[PDB]
C-alpha cells in the first residue's frame, strides 16, 4: 500500500535521463488521492433475540451484503479499509449451530475483499509492465465470478434463498478466490515488478501439478502477459530499431553514439551496447536469452547504412506450458538477421577485399613489390631512429607500388609507414629502428573495424616483423654471394649454409601456414549461420597462424636473435674484407670461422628447443633434411 | 492535426496557421534573398515526443 507511492516516481525517473527526447512526463494528480478514484469499497439490531424465521432471512441477507467488503446491516465488515487482510463480525450471540455455519462462509470473502484491492492499488500510471497487464486478465475472473453472483442476485430478488444452499454454492468458488489472493498477496510481498513478476508467474504454473485447477489459473494470466512482451520482442527481431516507445524488454540500448561515430575505437555493438538485463528475463526466455541478443544486433549494423530490411514474416509466440512457440520463430529470426547482415557486407563494403589486402602484404603474396621498395627504401631505413622522416618513406612507397604490378586491388593507398614507438617490448633497440622493425597501419573500414580488431592489426604486425628478420638476412647473402660470384672455402660453405636456412624458413611458412588456412578460411566465412561464428573463424585463422610459425615457443628463443646477429656480423665482415683485399686467408678463415662456432651453437639450441615442443614439426624436419648438423646435443 | 501539417508540408511544403501549433516559426515576410536563411526556423516546443529532433529538421 504505502510501498508502492515511491517506487512509481523513481521508476519515472530512470526514463526522462535515458531518453532525450521524452517530454512532459505526468505528474500523478492530487485530487485522486484526496478523493476517492481508486477503491471503492471502503437499524443495527441483536440478531439473538429475533424469532427465528426472521433470524434465517435476515441473516441470509445480512451476509450477501458483507461479502463485498462493507458493512451489512447485523453482520459488519471492520475497519481496515487497506491490505489484503479483512474480517468480519458477525454478531456474538447469534444462536451456535447457524453462525458455526457462517463463519464458514467468509473465507470467500476476506478472499474476495483482498482481490478486489489488487485491482484498485494497483491501477496507477506507474508500476511495472506484467502487473499492468495483470490487472486487467485478473478483473476478467472478477467478472467471470460476477456471473455466478448475478443468478444469486435474481434468485434473493425472488423472495428466496437460504443459508444451506449457499453453503453448496460457494464451495467450488472458494478454491479460485484463494488461488487469486495468494498471487495478489505474494507480488505485494515481494516488491517484484518489470519482469521479475513474469518470473513467479511462471514458477507458480509449475508448482501445481496436482489437480491443475489452479496451473490453468496462472497459464491464462501468463499467456495474456507474455502477448504484448513478444511484439515488442519482434519489433526487436526484424528491425533493429525498436518502435516502441518505451524500454522495458530485455536488450536495452546504452547511449554510446555520442563516444563511437564515423569510427569504432570499442566495438561498441559486439561488447555491451546491446546488452541483457537480468531482472527483465522472464526466466523461460533465459535458454534463448543469447540468441535474442545476438539477433538484433546484427540487424542494427544494417539498417543503418542504408539497406531496406524488414520482417520477411512473423508468427504469433505465446508462453504455453512446458511447450513452445518462440523456439521456432527465434532459430528463423536468427539465421535471418546472419544472412541479410553477411550477404549484404560480403559485397558492398566487401570483406573479400579487405582480407585479400592484408594477406598480400603482411602475409606478402607479391614479392614484387618488396624487392623493389626494399631496395629502394633501405638507405633511408638502416640509418637510427628519428632520422627517418615518414613522408619520404610513403613517397617511395608510392614508387614501388605504382612500378610493380601490384596495381589490381582496391587497398593499397591504406598501407602508410609507421613505427613501433617500443619496438620490442609490444612483442611477448628505442634507439635504432629499420634494422629490426618494418610495420604499417592498414587502415580498416567502418564495418570492418569489428570483424578485424585492433589486436587483429597488431598481431599481423608482429607477425610481418617477424618475417622481417629473414627478409633483411637473405637479400643481405645475395649481396655478399655476387662478391665472389685468397677467400676461404669454408666460408662459402657458412654461406650457403646460412641462405639455405632463410630461404627454408619462408618456403616453410608459405606453403606451410598463410596458403592452406587462408584455404579453409574462404570456405568457413560462407558456411556460417551466425557472425559470431564469422568472428571465431577470424580469430581462429590468426591464432592458427600464429601458434604453428615462431611467434610462439615454450621458450620464446632468444637463440633465434642470436644467430641473426651473427648472420648479420657475417656478411658486414665478409664485405669488407673482400673489398680490402682485391679492390686474408688465414685472419679470414679465424674470423669467419668464429662466425660458423656462434651460428651452429644456436642452430643446434634452435633444434632442441623446438623438439622439446609439439604438424608444427615440420620445421624440425626439414631443417635436418640432409642429416648435416642433424643435432648433436641431447637436452630434456 | 499535427500529422496532417507534416503530411502538407511534405507535399507542397506550405502550410497556413495563424496559432504557433508546428514546429515551424514562420516569417510573414517574402524576402528577397534572405528567404532561404530565415523564413522558416525551427520552433522546439511544438515537437511531439512521437517525433525526433531528426525528423522536424530534415522537413523543415
Amino acid at each position: 500500500l504505502q510501498q508502492s507511492l515511491e517506487l512509481k516516481r523513481k521508476m519515472l525517473r530512470d526514463k526522462q535521463n535515458k531518453k532525450n527526447s521524452g517530454q512532459h512526463l505526468p505528474i500523478f494528480p492530487a485530487w485522486v488521492y484526496e478523493r476517492p478514484a481508486l477503491i471503492g469499497d471502503f437499524t443495527a439490531l441483536p440478531i439473538g433475540t429475533l424469532p427465528l424465521a426472521s433470524q434465517e432471512s435476515a441473516v441470509v441477507e445480512d451476509l450477501l451484503y458483507v461479502l463485498v467488503g462493507v458493512d451489512g446491516r447485523y453482520v459488519s465488515a471492520q475497519p481496515l479499509a487497506g491490505r489484503q487482510s479483512r474480517t468480519f463480525l458477525v454478531d456474538p450471540n447469534l444462536d451456535l449451530s447457524i453462525r458455526e455455519l457462517v463463519h464458514r462462509i467468509l473465507p470467500v470473502a476476506a478472499s474476495y475483499s483482498a482481490v478486489t484491492r489488487f485491482i484498485e492499488e494497483k491501477s496507477s500510471f506507474e508500476y511495472g509492465q506484467v502487473n499492468h497487464a495483470l490487472a486487467a486478465a485478473m478483473r476478467t475472473l472478477v467478472k467471470e465470478h460476477l456471473i455466478l453472483v448475478s443468478q444469486l442476485e435474481q434468485l434473493h430478488r425472488q423472495g428466496l434463498l437460504s443459508l444451506q444452499k449457499l453453503w453448496f454454492y460457494i464451495q467450488p468458488a472458494m478454491r479460485t478466490m484463494d488461488i487469486l489472493a495468494s498471487l495478489a498477496t505474494s507480488v505485494d510481498k515481494g516488491e517484484c515488478l518489470g519482469g521479475s513478476t513474469l518470473s513467479l508467474l511462471h514458477d507458480r504454473s509449475f508448482s501445481y501439478t496436482g489437480d491443475s485447477q489452479a496451473q490453468e489459473l496462472c497459464l491464462y494470466l501468463t499467456k495474456a502477459a507474455s502477448a504484448p512482451y513478444f511484439e515488442v520482442l519482434e519489433k526487436w527481431i526484424y528491425r533493429g530499431i525498436i518502435h516502441d516507445p518505451y524500454s522495458e524488454f530485455m536488450v536495452e540500448e546504452h547511449e554510446l553514439r555520442k563516444e563511437r561515430i564515423q569510427e569504432d575505437y570499442n566495438d561498441k555493438y559486439w561488447d555491451q551496447r546491446y546488452t541483457i538485463v537480468q531482472q527483465q528475463i522472464p526466466s523461460f526466455l533465459q535458454k534463448m536469452a543469447d540468441k535474442i541478443l545476438s539477433t538484433g544486433k546484427y540487424l542494427n549494423v544494417v539498417r543503418e547504412c542504408g539497406h531496406d530490411v524488414t520482417c520477411p514474416v512473423a508468427k504469433e509466440i505465446i508462453y504455453t506450458l512446458k511447450e513452445r512457440a518462440y523456439v521456432e520463430q527465434i532459430e528463423k529470426a536468427f539465421n535471418y538477421a546472419s544472412k541479410v547482415l553477411l550477404d549484404f557486407l560480403m559485397e558492398e563494403k566487401e570483406l573479400v577485399a579487405h582480407l585479400r589486402s592484408i594477406k598480400r602484404y603482411f602475409l606478402m603474396d607479391q614479392g614484387d613489390f618488396f624487392v623493389h621498395f626494399m631496395d629502394l627504401a633501405e638507405e633511408e631505413l638502416r640509418k637510427p631512429v628519428e632520422d627517418i622522416t615518414p613522408p619520404r618513406l610513403e613517397a617511395l612507397l608510392e614508387l614501388a607500388l605504382r612500378m610493380s604490378t601490384a596495381n589490381t586491388d582496391p587497398f593499397k593507398d591504406d598501407l602508410k609507414i609507421d613505427l613501433m614507438p617500443h619496438d620490442l617490448i609490444t612483442q611477448l633497440e628505442l634507439a635504432l629502428s629499420g634494422l629490426e622493425a618494418f610495420s604499417f597501419d592498414y587502415i580498416v573500414k567502418w564495418p570492418l573495424s569489428l570483424i578485424i580488431n585492433r589486436k587483429a592489426l597488431t598481431r599481423y604486425q608482429m607477425l610481418f616483423r617477424h618475417m622481417f628478420y629473414c627478409k633483411h638476412v637473405e637479400r643481405q647473402l645475395c649481396s655478399v654471394w655476387i662478391s665472389n660470384k685468397q677467400w676461404f672455402a669454408g666460408a662459402f660453405t657458412l654461406r650457403q649454409r646460412m641462405l639455405n636456412f632463410v630461404q627454408n624458413i619462408q618456403y616453410y611458412m608459405m606453403f606451410e601456414v598463410m596458403e592452406p588456412t587462408w584455404h579453409i578460411l574462404e570456405k568457413n566465412l560462407k558456411s556460417a549461420s551466425n557472425i559470431d561464428d564469422v568472428l571465431g573463424h577470424h580469430t581462429g585463422f590468426l591464432d592458427t597462424c600464429l601458434k604453428d610459425c615462431m611467434l610462439t615457443n615454450p621458450e620464446l628463443l632468444k637463440v633465434f636473435s642470436k644467430l641473426m646477429s651473427v648472420c648479420v656480423m657475417f656478411t658486414n665482415c665478409m664485405q669488407k674484407f673482400t673489398q680490402s683485399m682485391k679492390l686474408l686467408v688465414s685472419g679470414f678463415e679465424a674470423t669467419i670461422n668464429k662466425f660458423d662456432k656462434n651460428f651452429s651453437a644456436h642452430l643446434l639450441d634452435l633444434l632442441a628447443r623446438l623438439s622439446i615442443y609439439s604438424g608444427m614439426a615440420s620445421v624440425i624436419s626439414r631443417l635436418d633434411f640432409n642429416g648435416f648438423y642433424t643435432e648433436r646435443l641431447e637436452r630434456l | 492535426p499535427v500529422l496532417s501539417f507534416l503530411y502538407r508540408w511534405i507535399y507542397d511544403g506550405e502550410l497556413e496557421d495563424t496559432y504557433h501549433e508546428f514546429f515551424v516559426a514562420s516569417d510573414p515576410t517574402v524576402k528577397t534573398d534572405r528567404l532561404w536563411h530565415d523564413k522558416y526556423t525551427l520552433r522546439k516546443s511544438m515537437i511531439p515526443s512521437f517525433m525526433t529532433m531528426d525528423q522536424s529538421r530534415k522537413v523543415l
